[PDB]
């Protein structure tokens, strides 16, 4: 076999994305026979240079996950990626910590395979055009650029939330993500600050190709807006040197390998 | 109601330039403060902040949970959760004149640069 083409010939472009019909994972497995235990897929067609680990921060969003798996597995196979799905489930009932769970995803996926790209995706976002490739670029990539929740427009130029992708070296360069943002908000702005300090810029597809849908939901209990977020993002330059991959600690309570994904339950404690 | 940047901008036009803060800066400030949601209610812990401007019951408005409040704005906090912004703006103006822009913690970190994106060209 030879290298997969630059742009996949299987792409269909725009897709109708709706969440009205119930989803049966058994049916999803049935429709995606090529996906192996642990939610792993590799083209048998060509050799892909994109070895992508998709990391999803998680706690009590099983119904959302069902729609995510239903829509993304076919899309990713079409994009000819050599990928694996990882759901990082926070154990306990303390304040939710999105960024720290993403750091756990990075370290735990590297134990399975020699990944070179990490896509970090919230559980409730589905891309509406398959030309919005879920892989890494020469600069950090912001993928969910036009959410229906924001009128299909970016809320602000420095926004790095929702779905993004960092190559392994881009992630290492910023000492990964912060570990001390508990509750909603600010952690994505901190990551944006880290990338800028390391001299990187944000790469994005245009708003037509980047159209994305977010399943409608109310704020989660235990993920109320964080009062210290503004003070924390104002000091990123100094905290990024000592808070990140190099200070990451957690405890693995369970590792599940299902046909459609790998789910790792962990105890990540509380914020300092 | 979740308003848009331009809906907010037109609504608060009479605050442009007061205490030296521009409409672009306010557009930026209010998105990060309440997401432009006029019904936003957030616990700061012990205290509660209300509406578009996230005005606190600690010192500025009177709530049921904290009746002994200073109530500097002389208004019930429930009047800050509707789509009529005149009274919210009058209160924000008192906070700006007394405490200053630093009350709004999002200002310094998120609104010190790239202000042009916040312009509304819809007059
Ligand atoms: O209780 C929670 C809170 C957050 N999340 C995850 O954290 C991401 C950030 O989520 P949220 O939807 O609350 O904020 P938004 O993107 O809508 O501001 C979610 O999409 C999930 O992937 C979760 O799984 N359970
Ligand atoms: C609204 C959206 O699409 N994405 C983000 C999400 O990823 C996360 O950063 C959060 C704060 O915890 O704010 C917002
Ligand atoms: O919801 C969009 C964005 O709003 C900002 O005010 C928050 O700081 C971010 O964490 C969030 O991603
Ligand atoms: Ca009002
Ligand atoms: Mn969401």
């Amino acid at each position: 076999l030879t290298a997969c083409p630059e742009e996949s010939p299987l792409l269909v472009g725009p897709m109708l994305i709706e969440f009205n019909i119930p989803v049966d994972l058994k049916l999803v497995e049935q429709q995606n026979p090529k996906v192996k235990l642990g939610g792993r897929y590799t083209p048998m067609d060509c050799i892909s240079p994109h070895k992508v680990a998709i990391i999803i921060p998680f706690r009590n969003r099983q119904e959302h996950l069902k729609y995510w798996l239903y829509y993304l597995h076919p899309i990713l196979q079409r994009q000819q990626l050599d990928y694996g799905i990882y759901v990082i489930n926070q154990a306990g009932e303390s304040m939710f910590n999105r960024a720290k769970l993403l750091n756990v995803g990075f370290k735990e996926a590297l134990k399975d395979y020699d990944y070179n790209c990490f896509v970090f995706s919230d559980v409730d976002l589905i891309p509406m055009n398959d030309h919005n490739t879920y892989r890494c670029f020469s600069q950090p990539r912001h993928i969910s650029v036009a959410m229906d929740k924001f009128g299909f427009s970016l809320p602000y130029v420095q926004y790095f939330g929702g779905v993004s992708a960092l190559s392994k070296q881009q992630f290492l360069s910023i000492n990964g993500f912060p570990n001390n943002y508990c509750g909603w908000g600010g952690e994505d702005d901190d990551i944006y600050n880290r990338l800028a300090f390391r001299g990187m810029s944000v790469s994005r597809p245009n708003a037509v190709i980047g159209k994305t849908r977010m399943i409608r939901h109310s704020r989660d209990k235990k993920n109320e807006p964080n009062p210290q977020r503004f003070d924390r993002i104002a000091h990123t330059k100094e905290t990024m040197l000592s808070d990140g991959l190099n200070s990451l600690t957690y405890m693995v309570l369970e590792v599940q390998r299902y046909p459609l994904y790998t789910k790792i339950t962990v105890d990540i404690g509380t914020c300092s | 109601t979740e308003l848009t940047k331009c809906k907010v901008s037109h609504a608060i036009k009479d605050i442009d330039g007061y205490q030296g803060i521009s409409l672009l800066e306010w557009a930026c400030v209010l998105f990060h403060t309440s997401g432009y949601d006029t019904q936003a209610v957030v616990n700061d812990n012990g205290s509660t902040e209300y509406g578009l401007f996230q005005i606190s019951d600690r010192f500025w408005c009177k709530s049921s949970e904290f009746p002994e409040s200073e109530n500097i704005c002389g208004i019930s906090c429930d009047k800050l959760l509707d789509d009529e912004l005149d009274d919210d703006i009058a209160c924000a103006k008192k906070i700006l004149a007394i405490k200053g822009i630093d009350y709004w913690k999002a200002y310094k970190p998120m609104c010190s640069e790239k202000l042009e994106q916040w312009r509304c060209e819809k007059p």
